[PDB]
């Protein structure tokens, strides 16, 4: 009725490569990368756009097994980005683009493992 | 018309060329006082061919920003912070009225929303504080409450006192001697006679007080503060 | 020397030519432009004979127009665009308050109802953005929502937040610990200790925030230019050449805000 | 206890200093964006190209950064502020996207506005409040902190109250309205040239006495 | 009836739309989504 | 392409224009003694064909900006080598005209890129919706892309024109067909950029700060040279014929 | 207020004016 | 996943000379159900961090009093 902002609030458990748990807060309907952007653990200047063509695995996040069966899978190029812009030309089967993952209301308590930030300047 | 704007643009060109020559001459002499951040505000800002006309007996506050085709009547006061803007159409301000602190008047700039309606203000209209009259005509001898939000097309006729915090909807006339308030403007009661006299009494007292300010606000610049600012 | 004298003469000639050409360009416009002239707006003016007695610790923004007998306590501040018009009756602003941006404070002419009193504001009181206070008698440590429209005769008690955008009607008293808002009185809810802590911390935050605005707004021309040049010089850093040269560049103290205002 | 001091100036000769830098923070106003002389830019406000800020606006972001998007206008007498934090838990910086009309006396504070979001007069957007795109907010609207407006839909009233749903014909008039306001702002922009000639008057008035 | 049937199921099926449209969209566009891909490596 | 990516953008602006001119001058001076005709022309013929094919089919898939510019430069080097493979006066003239046109157009494109470097433009999608924020820079960059495409009413079509004419002068009809196919393919992914910044409007917009007077003036001069070249191309043709004729006598 | 009183800018200014004179002469004398 | 690591974290618990495989469940409190000492609890935590690379930081090592919480924390870890 009153349309509070708190209804579409999604809380996750992003963990830095230093093994520290973080309680991040996002919105339902926007990308997971946007949710990771407010905390600042992912540099906003690197991935300013939300387009798939403008992705080079700089939004790559590692997902636990228990969260991978309740969101749509990699269609054609979500895997291509992983298997192209990586040190090892192989998929992890536990990683997903944070740019393509949209946050749903039921996707609360999700744990995401942000890896070490790769260079993105030029 | 179009030809006048061409000469206005050429005037800008020549004025800026002369200004740049002045800056080069000043800078060649070893002076950089043209780089100050002086507030470039004019209390009677205009456009190409509007040039707001104000009566000499009226009082306008230095913080007031009269812009456009605003016409000011005899004895009316234009207080501090009001943002009277009259670019698109005329904004007639009546004789003996007053526009209080932190008020404003639109002309509904964008022409998309139908036709733009010029703003008309009657005589002895005690416009209230923080009035946001959005291009509505207001007849003489009336009171407008503080925080009112009059919108375009509203005809507030004679003695139509408007309560504080009103949000009278567009194209909704206020009946004579009837108060409208709330969200939105709804009938509350009928105007009484003591308030009828009080409206004109307040108008007269505010006009006299404005005359007093204009007498004291036109004092010379008091160069003591000028020396104080420079010496730091 | 003589070359300097010749260059100064050439500068005078060029200045005169530029001013003449500016005059010609102004004439070609048809004199349809209002000249800029000088800033006639003055803070702390005398209305009839009474001056506003403002304390030394008070921050009054240059855009503000504090006129009439205004008594402002230590530690408080007046922000931009605000108008403390006190022509008729005194406006005793307490110590530690903050009359925020574009706020208006006015006092009735002792005859709005026959028993008019001058406006008074207590201590540690926040008013908010674009509020309208017309004859109120705010007491110490009270919260006023932004855009509030307190009319005459109202008294707000301590810790008695008025909701933003309210229209508190005539002679309406707000009890301590109550939050009143909307066009009518329209009580909402009681106070919470989280909210009292928030009120106190915001009140002290604006006091320890106002001094940087006070200092920046009161810098001389020979000083503001120096700060502008320094800010331009240190706009961006370069660790590469800094390390290669064996040097380190530290920001000047005058370009660093005090740690109390940082999050 | 209150005491006068001679350091007070009863006539600030220089003026208002429209651009107020706070330490390293500087108001980043872009070219071709109209900012009236009465406007006060303080803190870390950023005005983008094609925008316009009208006289009386007191844009200051001394607490958190405030941004104005492309071709988006902030009308006259609009006070915009930012806070350290918001009740919703989101970053408290207020951001105004493209083609957003703010409307006079809109007291924004730590809000968030999506593009094409016409805001009516007397708007009291509070901390953490969000406005989704293609929506219109009627004049006089007030909404408490943590209250959102959904996608294209018309609201108003003293609280955040639904009114009706926008039609397709009327929901495309927002960008045209913002463009028209930008055109009028540009019309004002050409009125005054850079580097005002007040300094000449400074010298003329200073020559009257001393140096 | 035969003319109307074969104006949709002959001319619009095996002559222009569907048959020689293997040269427009989805006929050669996907052809260059494989040939051009396996040339950077 | 990796060198073009990693190197700083001002460096790769200089790394793809100046060195090629000097190396091609060296090759021209060597050709006056490499009169074998069976060791130099066919190798450059094959390398030109391979370069055009690989550039056209490799810049199609590129999503970055500088990688696309590098592959476009490789394709233009192939087209350039077409004119040298003829080994006649008209072949060398087409060679020099193409080199001049390509140098001017590369200066144009890298002026654009350094202009957009202010906000760290990386991918082709960042410059989306540029027709509204900065319409004039949008149309300038579109003209540059069309000049790359060899679209007739611009410079960059005259070079490819006279290159193909020289190629038909020697009777190498296989070169002409490959040139046509590669020109069409390259034109497609050139206009793909125009699509990304005039037609498609993404939800998120990126705003680019204005540039300095140096880049702006160079950009204006190059853009007026490119569009208005086919109205008065005589001086370039005459100077290139004099240069080619001076190579031997 | 009779001399610029800057022993560094004046040489630059005289260099600029002699450069302008040289340019106008080079246009004219050639 | 949790099931894969549960089969291995149950095995290490059998080496404490106090824990009987007949009184262990996926929902089995160390202090209450198993009757383990607080020091025994921290030894169990110590055995858990030697199973793999993660160190089980101090702040989160005091919210695994129950075995299911420990299993969930281990499964939902990047390392
Ligand atoms: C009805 C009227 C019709 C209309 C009448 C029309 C008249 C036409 C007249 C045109 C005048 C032509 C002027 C040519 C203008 C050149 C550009 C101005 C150059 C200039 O910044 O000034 C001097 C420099 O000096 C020279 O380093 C080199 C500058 C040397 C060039 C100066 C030559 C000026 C002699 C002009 C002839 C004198 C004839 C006098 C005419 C009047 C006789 C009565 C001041 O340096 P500065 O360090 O303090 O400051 C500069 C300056 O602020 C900016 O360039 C930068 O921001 C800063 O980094 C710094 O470079
Ligand atoms: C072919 C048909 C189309 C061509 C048409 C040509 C038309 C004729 C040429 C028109 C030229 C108009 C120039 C007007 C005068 C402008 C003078 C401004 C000079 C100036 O401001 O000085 C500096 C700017 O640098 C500069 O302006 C000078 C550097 C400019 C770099 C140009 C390099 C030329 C050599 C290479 C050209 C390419 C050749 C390729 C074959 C400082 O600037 P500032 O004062 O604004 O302050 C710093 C802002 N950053
Ligand atoms: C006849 C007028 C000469 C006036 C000379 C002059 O003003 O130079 C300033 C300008 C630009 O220099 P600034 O950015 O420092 O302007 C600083 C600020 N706008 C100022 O005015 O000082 O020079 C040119 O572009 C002209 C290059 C071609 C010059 C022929
Ligand atoms: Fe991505
Ligand atoms: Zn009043």
């Amino acid at each position: 009725g009153s349309k509070k902002v708190s209804d579409r609030i999604v809380k996750l458990s992003a963990i830095d490569p230093d093994g520290y748990k973080q309680d991040i807060i996002g919105l339902s309907g926007q990308t997971l990368l946007r949710a990771l952007t407010h905390t600042g653990l992912i540099d906003p200047a690197s991935h300013r756009l939300d387009d798939i063509e403008a992705c080079s695995a700089e939004c790559e996040v590692q997902i636990a097994e228990e969260w991978l069966e309740k969101l749509p899978p990699r269609t054609y190029d979500e895997e291509y980005v992983l298997k192209r812009s990586s040190r090892s030309r192989i998929l992890n089967k536990h990683s997903r683009l944070g740019c393509q993952v949209v946050l749903t209301q039921e996707l609360q308590g999700m744990v995401v493992a942000v890896p070490e930030a790769k260079p993105w300047d030029i | 018309g179009t030809l006048g704007r061409a000469f206005y643009s050429v005037g800008f060109w020549i004025r800026e060329t002369g200004q740049a020559l002045d800056r080069l001459g000043c800078r060649l002499q070893g002076k950089n006082y043209f780089r100050e951040q002086l507030s470039r505000h004019r209390t009677l800002m205009n456009v190409f061919d509007k040039a707001p006309i104000v009566d000499k007996e009226a009082f306008v506050a230095p913080s007031a920003s009269v812009i456009g085709d605003v016409h000011i009547g005899r004895g009316s006061s234009i207080w501090y912070g009001c943002v009277l803007r009259g670019d698109v159409n005329t904004v007639s301000v009546g004789s003996g009225t007053n526009i209080q602190d932190n008020s404003l008047v639109h002309v509904a700039k964008s022409n998309l929303s139908g036709k733009v309606h010029p703003t008309i203000i009657g005589d002895n209209v005690t416009i209230g504080h923080s009035a946001v009259l959005h291009g509505c005509t207001v007849e003489d001898e009336t009171f407008i409450g503080m925080g009112a939000t009059l919108l375009d097309g509203v005809v507030v006729e004679k003695h139509g006192m408007v309560a504080a915090g009103a949000l009278v909807r567009q194209n909704t006339r206020i009946p004579s001697g009837e108060v409208w308030g709330g969200n939105p403007a709804r009938f509350l009661r009928k105007l009484t006679d003591e308030e009828i006299a009080f409206i004109s009494q307040s108008a007269t007292n505010y006009s006299n007080l404005a005359q007093a300010h204009a007498a004291e606000n036109a004092k010379p610049l008091n160069v003591i503060e000028f020396e104080k600012v420079l010496r730091k | 020397g003589t070359l300097g004298r010749a260059i100064y003469t050439v500068g005078n000639w060029i200045r005169g030519t530029g001013q003449a050409l500016d005059r010609v360009g102004s004439l070609l416009q048809g004199s349809h432009r209002i000249e800029e002239h000088l800033s006639r707006h003055r803070t702390l003016m005398n209305v009839f004979d009474k001056s506003p007695l403002v304390d030394k610790d008070v921050f009054v923004a240059p855009s503000a127009s504090v006129i009439g007998d205004v008594q402002i306590g230590k530690g408080s501040s007046i922000w931009y665009g605000c108008v403390l018009r006190g022509d008729v009756n005194n406006i005793s602003v307490g110590s530690g308050t903050n009359i925020q941006d574009n706020t208006l404070v006015h006092v009735a002419k002792t005859n709005i109802s026959g028993k008019v009193l001058p406006t008074l504001i207590g201590d540690n009181v926040t008013v908010g953005h674009s509020a309208v206070i017309h004859g109120c008698t705010v007491e110490d440590d009270a919260f006023v929502g932004m855009g509030a429209t307190l009319l005459d005769g109202v008294v707000v008690e301590k810790h008695a937040m008025v909701a933003a955008g309210s229209l508190v009607k005539q002679n309406t008293r707000i009890p301590s610990g109550e939050v009143w808002g909307g066009n009518p009185a329209k009580f909402m809810r009681k106070l919470t200790d989280e909210e009292i802590v928030y009120i106190s911390q915001s009140a002290k935050n604006y006091i320890n925030l106002a001094q940087i605005h006070a200092s920046e707004n009161s810098k001389s021309f020979e000083q503001i230019e120096v700060e502008r040049a320094l800010r331009k010089k240190y706009a961006r850093k370069d660790e590469d050449y800094d390390s290669m040269l064996g040097i380190t560049r530290e920001t000047p103290p005058e370009l660093i805000l005090p740690d109390n205002v940082l999050p | 206890q209150v005491t006068p001091s001679p350091d007070r100036v009863k006539w600030d000769y220089r003026g208002q200093r429209q651009i107020i830098p706070l330490g390293q923070w500087l108001p980043k106003v872009a070219v071709d964006a109209y900012v009236a002389p009465n406007v006060v830019l303080a803190g870390q406000v950023t005005v983008w190209d094609g925008s316009s800020v009208w006289n009386g606006a007191v844009l200051r972001g001394d607490l958190n950064k405030i941004t104005v998007g492309f071709c988006s206008n902030v009308q006259e007498r609009c006070v915009v502020h930012a806070a350290w934090s918001s009740p919703t838990g989101l970053p408290a910086q207020t951001l105004i996207d493209r083609y957003v009309t703010v409307g006079a006396y809109s007291l924004l504070r730590s809000c968030t506005i999506e593009p094409e979001c016409i805001i009516g007069q007397h708007s009291i957007l509070m901390e953490g409040s969000l406005v989704e795109t293609r929506s219109i907010l009627e004049a006089g609207s007030v909404l408490p902190p943590g209250r959102r407006i959904p996608s294209g839909e018309l609201w108003g009233g003293n609280p955040a109250r639904f009114i009706r749903t926008l039609t397709n014909e009327e929901t495309l008039e927002i960008p045209k309205l913002a463009v028209a306001i930008n055109h009028l702002s540009g019309d004002y922009f050409s009125e005054f040239l850079p580097y005002s000639t007040i300094y000449l008057e400074v010298e003329k008035f200073k020559k009257s006495l001393g140096i | 009836r035969s003319f109307l049937r074969f104006g949709y199921e002959v001319s619009f099926e095996a002559l222009d739309k569907g048959a020689i449209e293997i040269l427009g969209p989805y006929g050669i566009s996907y052809t260059f989504r494989r040939l051009a891909e396996r040339i950077s490596q | 392409p990796d060198i073009y990516e990693g190197s700083p953008t001002p460096v790769t602006a200089f790394l793809s224009i100046a060195p090629k001119i000097s190396i091609f001058a060296n090759i021209l001076r060597v050709f006056i003694y490499g009169s074998y005709g069976a060791t130099l022309q066919q190798i450059f013929f094959f390398c030109s064909i391979a370069s055009m094919i690989l550039g056209a089919l490799a810049a199609m898939a590129q999503t970055k900006v500088k990688r696309l510019l590098a592959y476009s430069s490789i394709g233009h080097v192939g087209y350039i080598c077409i004119g040298f493979s003829c080994g006649t006066i008209e072949g060398i003239q087409s060679l020099l005209i193409g080199i001049f046109i390509y140098a001017l157009m590369t200066m144009d494109a890298f002026a654009i890129v350094l202009a957009l470097r202010q906000t760290r433009v990386k991918y082709i999608a960042d410059l989306g919706a540029l027709a509204k924020t900065n319409p004039i820079l949008a149309i300038t960059f579109s003209i540059t892309m069309f000049s790359y495409a060899g679209i007739p009413p611009l410079a960059g079509f005259c070079s490819k024109f006279y290159l193909f004419f020289a190629a038909l002068g020697c009777g190498a009809y296989f070169l002409a067909l490959v040139g046509v196919v590669t020109s069409v393919i390259g034109c497609f992914y050139y206009i793909r950029l125009v699509k990304r910044m005039f037609f498609d409007t993404p939800r998120t917009w990126i705003l680019y700060e204005p540039m300095d007077r140096n880049k702006s003036l160079l950009l204006a001069m190059t853009s007026f040279f490119i569009t208005l070249f086919l109205l008065y191309p005589s001086p370039l043709f005459s100077v290139t014929h004099q240069m080619a004729l001076s190579l031997y006598l | 207020p009779k001399v610029s009183e800057d022993k560094n800018r004046n040489y630059a200014v005289v260099a600029g004016v002699v450069a302008i004179v040289g340019s106008i002469g080079w246009y004219l004398k050639a | 996943d949790k099931s894969e690591v549960t089969d291995r974290v149950l095995s290490v618990v059998k080496n404490f000379q106090k824990v009987d495989p007949s009184k262990v469940t996926p929902k089995a409190n160390f202090q209450n159900d198993l009757g383990l000492d607080s020091l025994d609890s921290v030894e169990v935590v110590m055995a858990l961090e030697e199973e793999f690379g993660f160190e089980i930081p101090d702040n989160e090592a005091d919210k695994i009093q129950s075995i299911d919480l420990a299993v969930d924390f281990i499964a939902s870890h990047p390392q």
